[PDB]
RNA sequence: CAGAAGAAUCAUCGAAUCUUUGAACGCACAUUGCGCCUUUGGGUUCUACCAAAGGCAUGCCUGUUUGAGUGUCAU
RNA sequence: GGACAUGGGUUAGUCGAUCCUAAGAGAUAGGGAAGCUCCGUAUGAAAGGCACGAUUUUUCGUGCCUAUCGAAAGGG
RNA sequence: UUGGAUAUGCCAUAUAAAGCGCUUUCGAAGAGUCGAGUUGUUUGGGAAUGCAGCUCUAAAUGGGUGGUAAAUUUCAUCUAA
RNA sequence: UUGACCUCAAAUCAGGUAGGACUACGCGCUGAACUUAAGCAUAUCAAUAAGCGCAGGAAAAGAAAAUAACCAUGAUUCCCUCAGUAACGGCGAGUGAAGCGGGAAAAGCUCAAAUUUGAAAUCUGGCAACAUUUCUUUUGUUGUCCGAGUUGUAAUUUCAA
């Protein structure tokens, strides 16, 4: 990130298309409260769910929510695999929104 | 590879005890020698008994620190007046004051030595 | 009578024979004191013994001022050499912190300020 | 005072044993010899070993408590703790797939200075002179052989640009004493600062791993070797007012009138050596023709050890060879009969060896 | 009184000293009691003895380091 | 004159204290209590050691097993 | 020594931020807490004024309060944990 | 087998913090009896003394889950008034507020519950640089690493909207 930063702003100081010399980032969605809200939202394709999540009133109401708005989803096994995809320590779910053709 | 416990007692496991490296030091300046010869010789006693000891049994007799111990005194004696004594005794007066019998050696005279301080 | 000012432009090695001496001399008067002195003998024991504390201090400000300079622009410095205003004062929030204010406040505080004025008769 | 307790001064207070030091130290047995490597810590034996062990009989090797205690305040201990950190990161990012940071990590390694480390084994340059055989030995023997999964080969190319930069200085100041043939391989003798330095290097052959000896302890002697011979040549070149490193690729007139031709049968590697180390031309693929005049190369290396050229009949090719001598080698009854009463005083042991 | 000669038992006060203690902090204490750590130094004396300096309380917080777990997994 | 005044006077490796434990005190682990504080003393504690190794994937492995205070008549 | 102004100097990316105005719109609002019973203790609070213990435990125009308890229906007011 | 994570430990680890005193006035807890009732048990003394905990230069309270029943007022505190009143009381001895109104002083606000999601935009610490000072004693800034943090740190919103 500080990388793309510091490349778009050297862009900006040359005084070149800044706003199309990036593309849209395509990454999982991670986050209690960011996948909770794309579920609802419906924009949430895929979501894990990890299986450990020590106060479980966290993810307990999930699979009930994930059925109610039709997403597809899964209790992973263990939040540190989903943490080490998200370079985190830690991850109580996951959310897959949006993917490229070729992973369609 | 489960490890084999023979003992039925978990004990605590050891573990790396770092040296203390600190950022700064709690003093700035180290605090002098407390207690130096200078401090530690208070002044010689003149009384009569005092003077006895000196003519016949070849000790110095001198009002010396409390904080002074047999082994400071002696070194004291000897950084102050060039002569190493062979015997220290020491009694706390009635009064509060350590006073110390300093035995010299057959080398040294404790009447010349008594002179050269000055108060013989 | 060692005065303080040429004591402190001088060395801090040369000063250490000057203390020593006078500590000598200090003994010397003390026995002269017990076997026998006159009032001048008597009056130089005290001004050997301030000219030892003056020289003690001289010593000490040199020490402390090396320390400072060996400690200046360090981010953690010796407690001896801190501030000592009260354990209160060195407890407050500094005034940096005091004035640390959110976004919303510097917006409000910077389009709606307190404004100057007055009334017409 | 009250009665002291056994013991509590004396021997066993001055010596300590390697496991009572690994606990003072708080180190591993591996880390512990690591430092005893780079700096001058061997076993010390008590002149009373029962006594030093506080009564107990069983062998101990025993180290200075002096020694122990120095090695407290050793600032490469704490680069041992830092590494072991950098290993743990490393091993982190490797397992969680953060191979960018795995790369900044190794670009940010810690390593450590030998500088003190040197300073203080030798404080003097001579006392590094005099202790330097066993540097040129191990340099030696290391850059010959093939690079493998212990060897780096960095530390290779630093073996090979310490040896040829020692080499060439022995070439330019003339310092070459003695050359000997033993089986072992060639053991030179030079001379520099009066300090006298033989060193052996084996022939460059294709030899195999014995996979018997620790590596291990030959990288912390390589790496304590390789900082020493840095920072002498680095002196050594200062002295004489040339750059370091230079950037060369690789009776002062006893063969200077000799344009020697070296052939693909004879050991160019040593011979460029001896033969330059003397300020001779050498030409490599004519007044002589090596060839194993026809002379024999012990010809050339007697030579050098009487100072005078030898006599070409006695080492032609394929001719009788005198044994190779090496300079490094150089009334009674009642007499042998008096031992009265004297036990230890008998000091009849030297008789009976000398 | 003696006594000397920027004085002063002067005022102010932003630099220092501040013994043994005391919440009192190495452990104690009707015992100048009993310990340990690091460095440095001493001398007719040097593997001994001694001295000096700087340290060693408990709870908790942030971080670091070293760990433990038939705790959860990956592999 | 044990009064008043002025000075002087108590010298330890071996005599005691210090060391040890006694009845008993008393921290710690813990648990009570609005709290002052109470109880508790190896307990529902991870309560510490010692030894071996060509140096082990130059990131340590393999074995083995209770404070303190308290006696100038006690112990030494 | 400090204070608020003043003279200019420099640094400051408004590529920002903000008030205001209309929405056919939407508007998340704190739980062993409210409330109820009960037992103490409090208050001038009297069919419990507050607090506490125990038992039971909400709700969504819902919940408080309007100084006589109850059910019911309106009206004000306010928006606790 | 190595690893990741969680939980729980250790260190004379790096840097901090707590106690004690003071207590006139502040906030609490705990808590009597003498006394009065011409006895005395509810009551009164008194939600006091003693006891205990915790603060400040003031504390506490404070921007309505507030009054009122008006043509309506408008955070809190204090003063005067309400008022020895409504009310409580072996309705005995006794006790006993509040709204309004006048004044002193005035000042308002912050989060939780929102997807930044085309981008954790947030922050402690280590290091190194500068700068700054009631001050070589003070207080920051910038860069760079390590961490914290998605089991939620910034920006935006607080019902008056």
């Amino acid at each position: 990130k500080k990388q793309r930063l510091v490349a778009e702003a050297e862009a900006v100081a040359n005084g070149k298309s800044a706003q199309d010399v990036s593309k849209k980032p395509y990454n999982v969605k991670y986050g209690l409260n960011h996948v909770v809200a794309l579920i609802e939202a419906k924009k949430a394709k895929l979501v894990l769910i990890a299986s450990d999540v020590d106060p479980i009133e966290l993810v307990v109401f999930l699979p009930a929510l994930c059925k109610k708005m039709g997403v597809p989803y899964a209790i992973v096994k263990n939040k540190a695999r989903l943490g080490t995809v998200i370079h985190q320590k830690t991850a109580a779910v996951l959310a897959v929104t949006e993917v490229r053709e070729e992973d369609k | 590879a489960k490890k084999v416990r023979t003992s039925t007692t978990f004990r605590r496991p050891k573990t790396l005890q770092l040296s203390r490296k600190p950022k700064y030091a709690r003093k700035s300046v180290a605090h002098a020698p407390r207690l130096d010869e200078y401090k530690i010789i208070v002044n010689p006693i003149n009384s009569e008994s005092a003077m006895k000891k000196i003519e016949d049994d070849n000790t110095l007799v001198f009002h010396v620190h409390l904080k002074a111990n047999k082994f400071t005194i002696k070194e004291a004696v000897r950084k102050l007046y060039s002569v190493e004594p062979v015997k220290i005794n020491t009694l706390i007066r009635p009064n509060g004051t350590k006073k110390a019998f300093v035995k010299l050696s057959a080398d040294a005279d404790a009447l010349d030595v008594a002179n050269r301080i000055g108060f013989l | 009578a060692l005065k303080t000012f040429e004591l402190r432009k001088q060395s801090q090695e040369n000063l250490a024979e000057q203390l020593q001496e006078l500590r000598q001399e200090l003994a010397s008067l003390r026995v002269q004191k017990i076997a026998g002195g006159s009032g001048s003998k008597l009056s130089k024991i005290k001004t050997t013994r301030k000219d030892i504390a003056r020289i003690l201090t001289v010593i000490n400000e040199s020490n402390r001022l090396a320390a400072r300079e060996a400690y200046k622009n360090k981010k953690y410095i010796p407690l001896d050499l801190r501030q000592k205003k009260t354990r209160a004062i060195r407890r407050a929030l500094t005034p940096y912190e005091q004035s640390r204010k959110t976004l919303k406040q510097i917006k409000k505080e910077r389009y709606f300020p307190l404004r100057k004025y007055a009334l017409k008769a | 005072a009250r009665v002291k307790q056994k013991g509590k001064a004396g021997a066993a207070r001055i010596y300590i044993t390697r496991n009572q030091a690994l606990k003072k130290l708080q180190l591993t047995l591996a880390d512990f010899r690591r430092i005893c490597i780079l700096k001058g810590v061997y076993p010390r034996e008590p002149k009373n070993k029962k006594k030093a062990n506080k009564g107990s009989t069983a062998p101990v090797t025993f180290y200075y408590t002096k020694d122990i205690q120095y090695l407290l305040h050793e600032p490469i201990v704490q680069k041992f703790r830092e590494y072991k950190v950098f290993a743990r990161k490393l091993s982190k990012a490797l397992g969680k797939g953060e191979l960018e940071t795995a790369k900044r990590l190794e670009a940010r390694k810690p390593t450590y200075s030998l500088d003190h480390i040197i300073k203080e084994r030798y404080p003097t340059f001579h006392d590094a002179l005099k202790d330097i055989d066993d540097a040129l030995s191990m340099l030696f023997l290391f850059s010959t052989m093939p690079v493998t999964d212990k060897i780096g080969a960095a530390t290779v190319a630093n073996c090979e640009r310490l040896c040829a930069e020692f080499q060439h200085y022995v070439i330019r100041s003339n310092s070459l004493r003695k050359a000997f043939l033993s089986i072992k391989g060639i053991y030179y003798q030079a001379e520099i600062f009066g300090e006298q330095i033989t060193w052996i290097v084996p022939y460059k052959f294709a030899q195999s791993v014995p996979t018997d000896v620790d590596f291990r302890i030959m990288h912390t002697f390589l790496e304590f070797y390789q900082a020493l011979m840095g920072f002498v040549n680095f002196k050594l070149y200062n002295t004489l007012g040339l750059r370091y490193p230079p950037k060369i690729d690789v009776n002062t007139s006893l063969f200077s009138n000799f344009t020697f031709f070296l052939s693909r049968e004879v050991p160019r590697f040593s011979l460029e050596f001896v033969i330059r180390a003397f300020g001779g031309k050498v030409g490599w693929d004519i007044t002589h023709h090596i060839c194993d005049i026809y002379i024999q190369p012990q010809w050339v290396y007697d030579s050098i050890n009487k100072g005078i050229l030898e006599r070409t009949d006695l080492y032609a090719c394929g001719a009788t060879l005198p044994p190779h001598l090496s300079p490094f080698v150089k009334e009674e009854k009642e007499a042998k009969e008096l031992s009265k009463m004297m036990m230890s005083n008998k000091q009849r042991k030297l008789y009976s060896k000398l």
